[PDB]
């Protein structure tokens, strides 16, 4: 029941960064490898090293040079570390071909020495953003590799989604919806976190003035091991990546659950303050804890699962799902009766030293499928045609290769999507 | 006189692991295995739960089941898995993903014929198999996918030993998860043509009993399934220890079963108060009756007052009286007449046996036999039309193979079932 | 024999809280339940009020009722709470805000059917009920709402057991509530049609008595609700204890109740007198009648002298002689002629039993029936109608959903019962 | 049956400020919120501290800031310090509407989180001046939308009154009368105080020169407490709000009963002076005691209750009242006959370190249903016709969108109250 960690692009790099760190702070491992005690994402060599079982590609040497200088580079196989020699430009045509396939291979080979390491592979996850070169491109030619040779193995995917604030490339919406198709095809499921949303709640219930990436970070790195590590280690409920698929994805399509995280309040905003599970539940259901730029209220629930870290009762969690029912404006779809799925550990929540988020005895991690996905999708199709009606930038993609009506089928595919939201929200 | 125990998935394992438990505790059993018992009664009987090792350590006849070993390892680090042997530990490695096409109909398969073997190789160390008892869940992927399977296997082997299991019932204030009907309707769809029996226990009501009778503010499955296991262990207490009436697993069997196809049951307890108003409390016959009629001490969520009674089976534990007993009950059939059905004169059967349980001078264990039942069954299939409509989630299970007919007999069958409640109700 | 008693609002568990104190200092019980008397009278009629609990304890037969936690729990604070048990105690939490609408009509209703079952839990382990023993305010939300309500289920379950109620009547000293007429008249529609016999007993007569009589400077509701108590007692001694005349609750109804709707009686009390003075007392049953008859003693707010007696029953605790006791009952109603009525010779009725109270050699309870009530009725109808005229407040009571109608029926009732005495009168 | 405190504007605040630190008195609250002990008021915290179940608002940060500035900053949670940027400007159009709609929504949720703290809310009280900005004219947005999600919960209003001496709005009149209106469209019962009426009791019978707010603010504060923590602190005779509503509401308009409290003593007169529970409810019926500017010997009575704390008997009472009925004075209306209810406590009174009242042994708090507070209302009335003749300042509301029918209709309706008096006092 192990797993491997593909960490693709910066953004896939700099959030693995902080999710191996906190791994090393779930189980007191030592930079050096060293560590005396989570085997399913460290293997262990003979010298009670242990080594995270992961990949870090970047088609740019830099990033990787970053971690090659920094602490946890004695923890980091150096095979693990791979690089190339240019980067993509912010561009699927490169990432996805041109450059990217010049390397992939290597990386692929050594996905599968992990895979021949792992005894019982349950899957891996793969981090990247949507508006990258590396980041979206090359990750599509990975998912089309890794669903050859793996196939059934969980393809779990976080894609960071490019806000209107943040936008760092042009072109972004034509890199985020060539990658979205692919990932369509070839992903299980599909976690697009908004900056923009998390910022707004480090800047409100964290109460930071100037977030960075490197806050932003910790805050999914322990969402993500919320989902996995707490599955790991057991509990009272465990949750197998197994039952997430069966219980998340109704329909082959829509595989595009969105999270939310409470509590997320500063130290000097918990002392006072005492959440139950039910408490930490409603702050689950509130908009503004939501990470991706969304309205949930407008939308409906399809599908709907709380894991649960720490201290909690199953009778505490059954009254609190009375109180979403009740209280609220869950408006779910008649698709699916009643879909609430809860998992439930033992393992506390732990704190990242000079961190930024109090301790807490309890946390809760909020999966869930609803149609307000589709908004997301509203905008970046928008997007897309003033681009593409002027056909702005457009020869930097078609001068390496690409071909006007890919451009143009990615588009209609993600129109295609958004469609079967509707008609899946569409009570029936 | 023997039986083998089977637990199937986490809500079989540790309901058996409090079973088990208690089982010891009920013949002087330490957890080592070794016999520092009170009473030669202890081990006059001895032999249905368990093998006498050599120097006068049992183990427990009974295999326990799953696809996931950190439960089942979870299991062997208690007390009582030093009892068990390692002959009994039987799994895989990846859980079913709460799915019945893959317990039922796939993987779990592959490891039903290994269970089967050991089943086989337990019964021939048996003198005569009485018959076979499986505790598991009706919603969960092995719980009511393996274990149908398996039962489905036993049966054919042992036609005439009874089956009876313990299982639990989905709620609305429980679900899970969204295809927990659909692993419902398809275990009881093969559950009501495969079993002599089976109790219905609903994890609503067993809440409400520890907090509404017990005054917990907490209550936990480590408490829930003690619930279940007095019940459990009530069931052969007369089987184990000398008594009066009816101590045969199948002669219950015979009373409580008016129609073949009717074979559900509601579980109960007396006494069960918390210790606050035990200093108050003065254990009579009445007492405990009063306690197993009232439905809120019903493990099973459904209050039997909403539809009639067709059987009831009270086990008396403990030195009570003939006539304090045969009146008594005879007393709840007069004064609430109304909720039985006139078909039978003298409802209200009794087992009285004369070993207490620890702790107790008395104790009473309900077995009702309603027509109320009916409700659980609307529960689920209820929210299973629901889905099965729109076909939500339904792929998972078409790529195990499953066809569309096996969930819509399935539902036929279930319907037949409250038909049949109906047609025995009025 | 056995007596149901039930405690409403926090008149009714305050002067419930002393008559169960009372009730156990009677048999030798101590707080936690146990017996240690001094006789086995104690013990031989034990079970009217109480249930015999494992291990010599005792359990009172009443509940406790009411709609705020904080008077419960004080009642259960203090001894005798640990006498009760967790099952006797039934409330809300949030007042009645003194509305019989919300007591009786609304959300009082939603307790009185768990009162109710926990009642009729109660009958069912009474060998053969006496009847039942309201305690409660005439002016409550809860003590004339909820508490109405009870007792028309009640009687309505049983119609032959003697039904009782002790009851704080309003006055113009007292008066707290403006509505507190309204509620009152709302009550008593009710209790005349619904009540075998019910006591009026006036906060205001009670300071009289505490300071005047009994020369205290303080007069506090802990010693008030003691001297209710008294009376309370007085009227099952006879009951509960060997004696000669007049044991039963229902022969004192028989012969206290002359008219179906006229059932409101007149409590007193004797010897009631400071210790100053008891050095100087010599008591002899003319002296207990002396201060029995005289209209300072009585704990009801009138005096029988403006009115005439109907009916006069005298209870007498102790050893004394037939001929004391029946030739002095007799003169006085020889001596005060003229303020009896002439329909019966033999106005005085007496009871006499043989043991005293605890700490007086002999003891005399008053209960008398004379047409001088009704100044009572017309205090509270008066004061209703300058309420219900200009319809001040009664709005809150409408917003409740209560008919302008329903009062003025109300009204009626109460004018007929005035009517009646003075057709009585004279 | 607890409680939420609602203080806004710097009248609610600073009137909150005291009552919050009586709390602390009342209980062995330390400023840090670590309390040995009043669970009406607070709840409580894992840390063991327990945090005041109140909110606080103002427009202008400034007094919030003061409030964060303080001892008691450590106890009061940052949430629950709500504050502008700007204030109303003395002007209901603001308050209300213009800057104040832009806040409430905050405030409202933060009532409702503490609303979803209690288990079983009674209700809640408000404390704001009729004739400032953020006081009146916010705090009627406030009611709006609080009577609409708990409809039914008690809303008690403080209120200060304008007095001729103490002005500082020249529109206070009209600010005044357009918050009347919604606070007898929404409130259960308004308690309006006079600070001239009060400061002539602290100048005579407290014996001080030179009365402030933060003097005058202890008095109320301790009523406040009478009326609350006296009723949640169980004594002989307890008396719940909702019981107020229904034995002093004789109609659903006539909802302003006054308060009169003794003993209001100076240690240096007290000495020497023993009042009984008859003395002291002589002293509260005399108009020299009345916190409210009006004559109690010109009206009449129609519902009075009077509140005792500490050594009180029952009997001691009724001699009272006998007296008060044959001494006085106490003209009541025939529509109710008798009216008097009475809740003793057991509680004593407390007393505040540095504070400028003798220690007492029973203290005695009056409300009351009386026709004299038309006299108040006649005053107003009198002076919005002044300042409505020549229509001065009313482009200050008017230029913020108010309507002129809105200012005369505001009026109207205060005549109307006015008239209902009336005829309330016309027996009948
Ligand atoms: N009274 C109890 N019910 C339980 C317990 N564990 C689970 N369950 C209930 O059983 C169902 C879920 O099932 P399991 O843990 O037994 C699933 P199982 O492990 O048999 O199969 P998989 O699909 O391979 O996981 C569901 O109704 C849970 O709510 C328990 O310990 N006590
Ligand atoms: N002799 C006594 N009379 C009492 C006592 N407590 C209250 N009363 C009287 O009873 C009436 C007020 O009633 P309660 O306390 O019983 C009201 P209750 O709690 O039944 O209902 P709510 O309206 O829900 O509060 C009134 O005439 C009080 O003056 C007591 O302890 N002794
Ligand atoms: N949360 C988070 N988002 C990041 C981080 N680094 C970058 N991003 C976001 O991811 C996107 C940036 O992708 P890039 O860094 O330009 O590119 P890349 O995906 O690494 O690959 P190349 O384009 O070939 O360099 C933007 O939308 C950023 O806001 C990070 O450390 N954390
Ligand atoms: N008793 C008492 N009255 C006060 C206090 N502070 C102000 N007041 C009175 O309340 C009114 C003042 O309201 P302001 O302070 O002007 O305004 P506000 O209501 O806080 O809101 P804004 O106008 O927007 O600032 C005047 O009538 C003052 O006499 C105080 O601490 N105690
Ligand atoms: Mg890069
Ligand atoms: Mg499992
Ligand atoms: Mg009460
Ligand atoms: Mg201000």
């Amino acid at each position: 029941r192990e797993c491997i960690s593909i960490h693709v692009g910066q953004a896939g790099v700099q959030i693995g960064n902080a999710c191996w760190e906190l791994y090393c702070l779930e189980h007191g491992i030592q930079p050096d490898g060293q560590m005396p005690s989570f085997n399913t994402f460290f293997s262990e060599t003979g010298a009670g090293k242990h080594v995270p079982r992961a990949v870090f590609v970047d088609l740019e040497p830099t990033v990787i040079d970053e971690v090659r200088t920094g602490t946890y580079r004695q923890l980091f196989h150096p095979e693990q570390l791979i690089t190339g020699k240019e980067d993509a430009a912010n561009n699927y045509a490169r990432g996805h071909y041109t450059i990217g396939k010049e390397i992939i291979d290597l990386v692929l080979d050594r996905i599968r020495k992990l895979a021949d390491q792992c005894t019982g592979l349950q899957g891996f996850s793969v981090f990247h953003s949507f508006g990258g070169g590396t980041g979206s491109g090359f990750t599509s030619l990975l998912m089309e590799r890794l669903s050859v040779d793996y196939g059934k193995k969980s393809k779990l995917e976080f894609s960071i989604y490019p806000a209107p604030q943040v936008s760092t490339a042009v072109v972004e919406p034509y890199n985020s919806i060539l990658t979205t198709h692919t990932t369509l095809e070839h992903s299980d499921c599909a976690f697009m976190v908004d900056n923009e949303a998390i910022y707004d709640i480090c800047r409100r219930n964290l109460d930071i003035e100037r977030p960075t990436y490197t806050n932003l970070n910790r805050l999914i790195g322990q969402i993500v091991s919320s989902i996995t590590a707490s599955l790991r280690f057991d509990g009272a409920l465990n949750v197998d990546l197994t039952e997430f698929q069966t219980n998340l994805v109704p329909y082959p399509r829509g595989h595009f659950p969105l999270a939310t995280y409470a509590p997320v309040i500063s130290a000097e905003k918990a002392y006072h303050e005492q959440l139950s599970v039910a408490e930490i539940t409603n702050a689950c259901f509130e908009p503004a804890n939501q990470m991706v730029k969304c309205d949930p209220r407008h939308g409906k629930y399809m599908a709907c699962c709380l894991l649960y870290r720490g201290d909690v009762v199953p009778k505490d969690v059954n009254a609190a799902i009375a109180t979403i029912k009740t209280k609220r404006t869950i408006q779910f779809v008649d698709w699916c009766p009643t879909g609430f799925k809860v998992g439930i550990n033992y393992e506390p929540p732990t704190v990242v030293p000079g961190g930024d988020l109090a301790k807490v005895q309890r946390a809760v991690c909020m999966l869930s499928n609803t149609t307000a996905i589709a908004e997301a999708w509203a905008r970046l199709d928008h997007k897309f045609d003033l681009m593409y009606a002027k056909r702005a930038f457009v020869h930097w993609y078609v001068g390496e290769g690409m071909e006007e009506g890919e451009f143009s089928e990615a588009r209609e595919d993600m129109a295609a999507l958004e469609k079967d939201y509707e008609e899946v929200g569409v009570d029936s | 006189r023997e039986i083998v125990h089977i637990q199937a998935g986490q809500c079989g394992n540790q309901i058996g692991a409090k079973f088990w438990e208690v089982i010891s505790d009920e013949h002087g059993i330490d957890p080592t295995g070794s016999y520092h018992g009170d009473s030669d009664l202890q081990l006059e009987r001895i032999n249905v739960y368990y093998n006498e090792a050599a120097g006068n350590k049992y183990v427990p006849r009974a295999i326990l089941v799953d696809l996931e070993p950190g439960t089942m390892d979870s299991v062997r680090s208690g007390p009582f898995g030093q009892i068990f042997r390692p002959d009994n530990f039987v799994f895989g490695q990846s859980g079913a993903g709460n799915n019945w096409a893959k317990g039922h109909y796939t993987e779990g398969a592959e490891l039903v014929d290994s269970v089967l073997d050991v089943v086989r190789k337990e019964s021939e160390s048996c003198d005569c198999l009485q018959g076979f008892q499986l505790t598991h869940s009706l919603g969960g992927g092995t719980g009511s996918g393996m274990g149908t399977l398996l039962i489905s296997k036993i049966r054919e082997e042992y036609p005439d030993r009874i089956m009876n299991t313990f299982s639990v019932v989905p709620s609305p204030k429980v679900s899970d998860t969204v295809v927990e009907p659909y692993n419902a309707t398809l275990s009881v769809h093969q559950l009501v043509e495969n079993t002599d029996e089976t109790y219905c226990i609903d994890n609503e009501a067993l809440y409400d009993i520890c907090f509404r009778t017990l005054k917990l503010t907490t209550p936990t499955y480590g408490d829930l399934n003690h619930l279940v296991s007095a019940t459990m262990s009530g069931v052969t207490t007369c089987l184990r220890f000398p008594g009066q009436l009816n101590a045969d697993l199948r002669k219950l069997a015979v009373n409580m079963v008016p129609f073949p196809r009717l074979h559900f049951f509601m579980p109960g307890f007396a006494p069960l108060t918390s210790r606050g108003s035990q200093q108050y409390r003065a254990l009579t016959v009445p007492e405990l009756t009063q306690q197993m009629f009232d439905a809120k001490n019903m493990m099973a969520a459904c209050d039997p007052r909403h539809g009639r009674y067709l059987t009831v089976a009270a086990v008396f534990r403990g030195r009570m009286s003939m006539k304090e007993v045969d009146e008594q009950m005879l007393n709840v059939q007069n004064k609430n007449s109304s909720y039985f059905v006139e078909w039978i004169p003298n409802n209200v059967k009794t087992a009285v046996c004369d070993i207490p349980p620890r702790g107790l001078k008395m104790s009473a264990t309900f077995i009702g036999n309603s027509t109320a039942i009916q409700e659980l069954f609307k529960r689920i299939s209820e929210q299973f039309t629901a889905m099965f409509r729109r076909k939500a989630f339904l792929h998972w299970y078409t790529g195990e193979g499953m066809d569309e007919m096996e969930f819509t007999e399935a539902e036929s069958n279930m319907n037949d079932l409250v038909s049949e409640y109906q047609q025995y109700q009025d």
